[PDB]
């Protein structure tokens, strides 16, 4: 016959394929002709405005005023949003705290030195133990949220250097395998989930994960070039293969700050050049209430 | 708007002009506290 | 009612063949980018 | 003249008075004639239905099923409600957690003995350190909420006794003044805010406060008479002279459970007769976010 | 925003930003010689891109 069941992996996309088939199940069908869709404007230009430096963003009881801004990036061209009913799976009514959790939290500050390797933080690991957000993350099994990341770094017009600020979804870390490569070692909880203090990259060139830093720009990113800007901002939507997930067992993405062009300045100029990270979860939703669990 | 004497120290009283502004300088330590004061406007202190 | 505080830009396109090239001459700052 | 300023203490009520006046300020006026309004149906009959035993109330992820119920009392005939904009004063947007806080919490259980004096708990003191509700109470300066109180006590058809369950707003406690009355002693924090374990009355007849137990029924109350019912339920609206207040420094009301007719039973029948308290805040609102404070 | 600029001609492009605007000598733009002014009768060659 020819009429069948709707069980192909690509049946819920606005991209159709022409196929041939004689079995009752759709996945048995051939790959077919490939339509030719394209969205080059979500990676190459996921910027704000699809006097830009001058700004001020407010959320919750917190407000940031950025002026040497390099505009704002909206990761993959999508805004954070509460989970829609079609995608939802868990049946209990989620709690949406709003103001007490969707606001700006400012984590520890790091110091940029002429020989710094680079740092990274995991989300939501960084806030699991901070304010009301953290508390909700502990009392609930499920969590879902978006993020606003603001990285700050000032310096005089006589300093120079460039930080690459990027977001890498599912940032799985690897070990140097005993050096020789004969030891199947693994990163300890302290390295995979460094908490709010973040961690240091030992081999930035390969992002401590066997992949080229040179290609990290294929991820939502922004640069902080001292002669141009002193802060970067990136809005990040929720990304996962599931609608909600544990804020404890799974880190949706990592934030990397790497000095691609090393800090330099003539001796006599301020040598303490800090980098500060301020983040705000957006559209935080929690579900599966029970007692508090720290991990 | 009128000026707040945030720098209302016992050591200023003889050189009062100094109370009209407080300093910031190159820090050697991150996240230091620069100054603090109560927001109570009718209370004795900077607001006076 | 007795309380007043309780009341994606990019899309797809079908491109079957590579974009074309148009003619121009000896003539706004599009060479310098803010990467 | 005769036209004046609107500054009398009784200018915002649906009860007018006829007066005489010659000063520009309204409060200078005489008391005047008293209109004759009355609402005897908010104290004498603030019951549910203005098969009643059979029931089931659900809020949050919790559900109570009561069947030997004595109906339900709505304190002073009013339902809990989020604070309206006309009454509000604080300008920041409040957080309204909903499900994570408006649900049923079941506190420690007490044991009723033939010689028990009686117990009491303070609100919101009892939950300041429990679940998400407590956490919000700690992180916020201001709090406002209503309450659903469910007191439970089972016993066989061969036991007897009667508990008076009442709510007393602003339950200020007094001391026996050194006995002779010459010592101006005061109750320690542990007696005024006993926490979730509650406290024991030393002189129930005068409610440890120089007032007759005999008149406590002038307050929202309900009886648990073993031969008739084994649970009581009282909805309580927010009551204060201010729209919001500290959940730490001020207890809006106390819950009293007193054996007015002592427990009795023939030896051989179950002697362990517990009393359990389950409460659910309603329409919880918090404001004035900052760091967590326990007291 | 007169300083900011970019002029292109042939396979070459200049990007000037601390510019002081641009001067057009004697208020006239360059132009191929018109037939009324022309005198030599052979057809001229106008290479275009390879020279301009
Ligand atoms: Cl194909
Ligand atoms: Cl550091
Ligand atoms: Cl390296
Ligand atoms: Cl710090
Ligand atoms: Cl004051
Ligand atoms: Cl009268
Ligand atoms: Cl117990
Ligand atoms: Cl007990
Ligand atoms: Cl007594």
């Amino acid at each position: 016959g020819s009429h069948e069941n709707s069980n192909s992996a690509s049946e819920g996309s606005t991209i159709n394929y022409t196929t041939i088939n004689y079995y009752k199940d759709a996945y048995a069908a051939s790959a077919g002709r490939q339509d030719m869709s394209q969205d080059p404007k979500k990676f190459t230009d996921p910027v704000m405005d699809v006097s830009d430096r001058v700004a001020q963003l407010t959320i919750g009881n917190s407000t940031i005023t950025t002026q040497e801004a390099a505009n704002i990036v909206i990761a993959y061209g999508e805004w954070p949003e509460y989970c829609p009913d079609t995608d939802a799976t868990a049946v209990d009514k989620p709690t949406r705290p709003d103001v007490s959790v969707n606001r700006f939290f400012t984590l520890d500050t790091k110091s940029w030195a002429k020989d710094s390797k680079g740092w990274y933080w995991k989300f939501p690991d960084v806030l699991t133990e901070v304010g009301v957000f953290g508390q909700n993350a502990q009392f609930h099994y499920l969590y879902r949220s978006g993020f606003c990341v603001h990285v700050q770094c000032n310096a005089s017009k006589f300093h120079q250097g460039a930080l690459l600020v990027a977001v890498l979804p599912e940032y799985v870390l690897g070990t140097i395998a005993g050096g020789t490569g004969n030891e199947n070692s693994h990163p300890p909880y302290a390295t995979t989930q460094p908490g709010q203090v973040g961690a240091v990259l030992t081999h930035p060139y390969v992002l401590d994960a066997g992949i080229p830093l040179s290609q990290l720009t294929v991820c939502p990113h922004q640069w902080i070039n001292l002669r141009t800007n002193n802060c970067a901002t990136i809005i990040v939507p929720y990304m996962n293969t599931v609608p909600f997930d544990s804020a404890l067992n799974h880190c949706n993405f990592g934030l990397l700050v790497i000095p691609v062009v090393p800090l330099d300045f003539n001796t006599g100029a301020t040598s303490e050049i800090p980098i500060t990270v301020t983040i705000a979860p957006m559209c935080a939703e929690f579900a599966g209430l029970r007692q508090a669990v720290k991990q | 708007e009128t000026i707040l004497e945030v720098n209302n120290l016992k050591t200023n009283e003889t050189t009062p002009m100094q109370r009209l502004c407080f300093p910031v300088s190159v820090q050697s330590k991150t996240g230091e506290l620069c100054a603090a004061f109560r927001a109570d406007p009718g209370r004795d202190g900077p607001w006076q | 009612d007795p309380i007043a505080d309780m009341i994606s830009l990019t899309a797809l396109q079908v491109l079957p063949t590579a974009a074309n090239t148009e003619a121009s001459s000896h003539r706004v700052v599009p060479a310098l980018q803010a990467a």
